[PDB]
């Protein structure tokens, strides 16, 4: 059959793949650089935005942006040439033809997986799609069912008690710290 | 309606399945009085009636179609006294062929009867499995499309020797200067690969073999290709009790102490974790040591040079010492082999690799992204998955090697324009406990009878097209929806490779998700009453109780590709690193490997033109020439006959040529009456003696009738012939009273 995709939009990288594969396939950061320089030699070539490692090794021309920060999507045109460079470039998938697991951290705002679906199904036309908590994941990834997971990314560190394959979502903590602030 | 003083009746017997019944007073439409055997009482109470008898003259007839009453007690009659009586073992029922084990020699199959056979039709001849052969090699020629033989039946029936005269017919009618002393020599090869000790009997078959004969452009036999499917591949690390696995592991063990056989180290039978399991080492009556001998021959005389053999019996010895790698946890989720272990130390020196590097690849898994690479400490229960997993990829690929080189000596060069295939597989099976293999037998036997039963529908559309008759009377059985619950998705199968990689799933949780999905949504699968760790599906033969416990260990494959990389490094012999020389295949489960197998079975066969045979065993004790009711009735279901034959009483069974009809029944037909063409004269006669059409057809060579009616014309033509007997027996008999009478006066 069909495989589903599995694409997890970090604030840092993106991750994707086909599911049942042991390892993504792509991975590049989330990243959207736009010249910032006169364009002196005619005929180079111009473009207006790069993405993920193109955007990495021109860096030394461009403004680099990143489009997600602490989980949340800031701007939706660079995240959806993110997506754009995830399907067609990295996994060189229609994705008209695979379903798509998407990927979230908790607790943020509802009005970012609202979009994050009607992206997928208007612009992608993807057939079917799924949204999942990050937290959830890793415990189907150490073979477990009842566990606390810390998950700490580029944007948002989070606390989910799971036991038993049941969340308790009072229990939810969601700290604000990650890569980036320790960078800056 | 017909139950008269005299008429008789089969009624139920825990001990046999019927017993033989005299009515003893007239029915009148509430109990019944029966006299019996051994004396007479019986008031035998019908309920909101009994199985009616046929006439002596039909039974022991050649086809159990043209019994007049249809029933199990019928066919379970006609095949007891042709057995024992008769000493005949070959009965058809529709197009089925039907044979049962002699299980003593017989001088049947000699070569002046294998020329009687040639060229005759089927129906020309008492059934024969020469019948079929060359029946196969008319269809063959009659149309270019290749025709295929369906041996079938419970271990120990006679599948392989019935593929043996099957082949031996071939081979005598067609065959010039050879193929049948390499077929006939590569036997003791697969028996010794493929064969194993199962509970209820030795030398029993674990996987499907297939025998391509192949024929020129006028019908010489070229040669044959050899194809196996459906191995089962968890018996080689998971044993149940008393069983053992494949013979080879014991013939091996029995010859250690040859010299060729002292590096492998070997030990007595019981000394390995891979064949210790079964606590039955020795199989009664069978001296493995000589055993291992005659497969050498076997290879020898099929040119596996020396060299391969001993490298064969590296392998296996490595399998077997692989076995005993015993893994040490050091934490929750790592564990470790201890150190300088001697198990392994054996096995490295077999294969020739560094004991480090498999100490190493055992003990750890590896992951790669694109970039970058990890290795990761495994816990000791994937540790030991993973062992039995190489252990039993090792063994599946020397499997396919050894079939390889057999191909090799049994191709020959001249193209193949068409070929016969003859199929041996195992049968419908029904244990005391049934398990994971069970599970997938079964459901390899509901795909083949899908075949038979769409294959018989077909026939018998085309015989009604010959004939004229309305296609809507014929039905037949559909078993897709026991298909669909095994197979489709959401099946008990797709729920089994979910809980092999779902967290932490257990028999009990794949027992439960079972629950959860089918248990009132399908009629066919039910839950056993009084646990929660088996479940029921409802097969075309009988229902079946499976046991939870256990499936998941027999369903997981996983080969790590590092221990592959590894000894694909070997450079000690040749064999080893040829094997593995040509992915998602190493993720797939025993399920998933057996199901893409049998589709390729299907491929195979629907590209044919079936003829099948069923084999039954009479007794389980081996007792010669003998026959148990009980056993041969659950063979006969397993079987599918008695569907087969209840499919037809439903229809038309009994179909008369009317001429025949006339041979039979001409003391019903007036010497006034007969007409200058015996089939209106028929067509008439019958219109006389039964008021109603509806219980016979008149086709275009035929008079079809519904069961019964030949037994009524029986009747009545018997009490009209006795009628003129007594006629003319009262007329001598009286001559003589008048001349005694007269002498008397004079
Ligand atoms: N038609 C037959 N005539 C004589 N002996 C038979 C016949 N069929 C089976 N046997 C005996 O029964 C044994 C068991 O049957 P076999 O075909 O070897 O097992 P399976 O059918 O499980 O492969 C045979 O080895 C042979 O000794
Ligand atoms: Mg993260
Ligand atoms: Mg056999």
């Amino acid at each position: 059959e069909t495989t589903a995709l599995v694409c997890d939009n970090g604030s840092g990288l993106v991750k994707a793949g086909f599911a049942g594969d042991d390892a993504p396939r792509a991975v590049f950061p989330s990243i959207v650089g736009r010249p910032r320089h006169q364009g002196v030699m005619v005929g180079m070539g111009q473009k207006d935005s790069y993405v993920g490692d193109e955007a990495q090794s021109k860096r030394g021309i461009l403004t680099l942006k990143y489009p997600i920060e602490h989980g949340i999507i800031t701007n939706w045109d660079d995240m959806e040439k993110i997506w754009h460079h995830t399907f067609y470039n990295e996994l060189r998938v229609a994705p008209e033809e695979h379903p798509t697991l998407l990927t979230e951290a908790p607790l943020n705002p509802k009005a970012n997986r609202e979009k994050m679906t009607q992206i997928m199904f208007e612009t992608f036309n993807v057939p079917a799609m799924y949204v999942a908590i990050q937290a959830v994941l890793s415990l189907y990834a150490s073979g477990r069912t009842t566990g606390i997971v810390l998950d700490s990314g580029d944007g948002v560190t989070h606390n989910v008690p799971i036991y038993e394959g049941y969340a308790l979502p009072h229990a939810i903590m969601r700290l604000d710290l990650a890569g980036r602030d320790l960078t800056d | 309606e017909l139950y008269t003083k005299y008429a008789r009746v089969w009624i139920p017997d825990p001990e046999e399945v019927w017993k033989s019944a005299e009515l003893l007073k007239d029915y009148k439409p509430k109990v019944l009085q029966l006299r019996l055997e051994e004396g007479k009482d019986l008031e035998y109470c019908l309920d909101p009636l009994p199985p009616l008898r046929n006439p002596d003259i039909l039974v022991g007839e050649n086809d159990l179609t043209a019994l007049s009453y249809l029933h199990e007690p019928a066919v379970l009659h006609n095949l007891k006294v042709r057995f024992i009586d008769s000493k005949l073992i070959y009965t058809y029922c529709g197009i089925v062929l039907v044979a049962i084990n002699p299980y003593e020699q017989l001088p049947i199959y000699g070569e002046d009867i294998i020329n009687a056979y040639s060229g005759q039709n089927m129906g020309d001849m008492d059934p024969h499995i020469f019948a079929v052969a060359e029946e196969a090699y008319k269809q063959m020629a009659r149309d270019e499309r290749n025709q295929s033989i369906i041996v079938s039946g419970e271990s120990g029936a006679g599948k392989t020797v019935s593929a043996k005269y099957a082949m031996r017919y071939f081979a005598t009618v067609s065959g010039s200067a050879n193929v049948e002393e390499k077929v006939l020599a590569s036997n003791p090869i697969m028996e010794s690969i493929g064969n194993a000790k199962t509970t209820r009997n030795d030398n029993s078959s674990r996987f499907g073999k297939y025998i391509e004969i192949g024929f020129d452009k006028r019908y010489r036999i070229i040669g044959a290709n050899m194809r196996t499917y459906l191995l089962e591949k968890s018996r080689v690390v998971f044993q149940a009790e008393e069983e053992r696995n494949y013979h080879i592991f014991y013939q091996l063990c029995a010859s250690a102490a040859l010299p060729e056989f002292k590096t492998l180290r070997l030990g007595n039978a019981n000394y390995f974790h891979y064949t210790k399991q079964g606590g039955s080492p020795v199989i009664d009556g069978i001296d493995d040591a000589k055993e291992m001998v005659n497969t050498r021959q076997a290879c020898t005389l099929l040119g596996i040079s020396d060299s391969y053999q001993m490298g064969i019996f590296r392998i296996l010895a490595g399998i077997l010492h692989l076995g005993n790698v015993e893994f040490a946890s050091r934490d929750s989720d790592s564990c470790a082999i201890p150190p300088k272990h001697d198990p392994l130390t054996i096995f490295c020196d077999l294969m020739g690799v560094d004991y480090e590097e498999m100490a190493h690849w055992l003990c750890h898994r590896k992951l790669a992204t694109a970039t970058e690479t990890y290795i990761k400490p495994i816990s000791k229960l994937h540790a030991i998955n993973a062992r039995d997993a190489l252990a039993k990829h090792i063994y599946a690929n020397l499997f396919n090697w050894i079939v390889d080189h057999v191909n090799k000596a049994l191709h020959s060069t001249v193209k193949q324009h068409s070929f016969i295939g003859v199929l041996d597989i195992y049968g419908f099976e029904t244990f005391e406990i049934n398990s994971f293999e069970q599970f997938c037998i079964n459901y390899a036997n509901e795909k083949l009878q899908q075949q038979f039963n769409m294959h018989v529908f077909k026939l018998e559309q085309e015989e009604y097209m010959k004939e004229q008759i309305p296609w809507t009377l014929i039905d037949f059985y559909d078993n897709q929806p026991c298909i669909n619950l095994i197979e489709a998705k959401m099946g008990v199968l797709d729920l089994l490779d979910e809980e092999c990689k779902m967290p932490k799933g257990s028999d009990d949780t794949w027992a439960q998700k079972l629950y959860n999905t089918h248990l009132n949504k399908c009629a066919l699968f039910e839950k056993p009453r009084l646990s929660n760790k088996a479940f029921i599906i409802k097969h075309f033969a009988d229902k079946v109780e499976y046991q939870c416990e256990g499936f998941l260990e027999k369903n997981k494959d996983t080969v790590y590709e590092e221990q592959i990389k590894v000894l694909k490094s070997s450079k000690k012999f040749k064999l080893l690193p040829e094997l593995f020389q040509d992915s998602k295949e190493h993720k797939k489960t025993v399920g998933h490997q057996f199901r893409n197998s049998l589709h390729l079975l299907m491929e195979t066969l629907n590209a044919t033109t079936p003829h099948y045979v069923r084999c039954i065993k009479p007794n389980d004790f081996k007792f010669p020439f003998t026959f148990d009711e009980k056993r041969a009735v659950q063979q006969l279901r397993a079987c599918g006959v008695l569907e087969t034959i209840r499919i037809s009483a439903a229809g038309f069974p009994s179909r008369w040529t009317y001429q025949e009809f006339f041979s039979r029944y001409r003391v019903l037909m007036k010497q006034k009456d007969v007409l200058s063409d015996r089939k209106q004269t028929c067509k008439n006669v019958l219109e006389k003696l039964i008021l109603d059409k509806d219980k016979y057809q008149f086709g275009k060579t035929k008079i079809f009738f519904r069961a019964g009616q030949v037994a009524y014309l029986e009747k009545i033509r018997a009490d009209k012939l006795r009628a003129a007997c007594i006629r003319i027996q009262k007329t001598i008999r009286g001559w003589l009273m008048r001349k005694k009478y007269m002498r008397m006066r004079r």
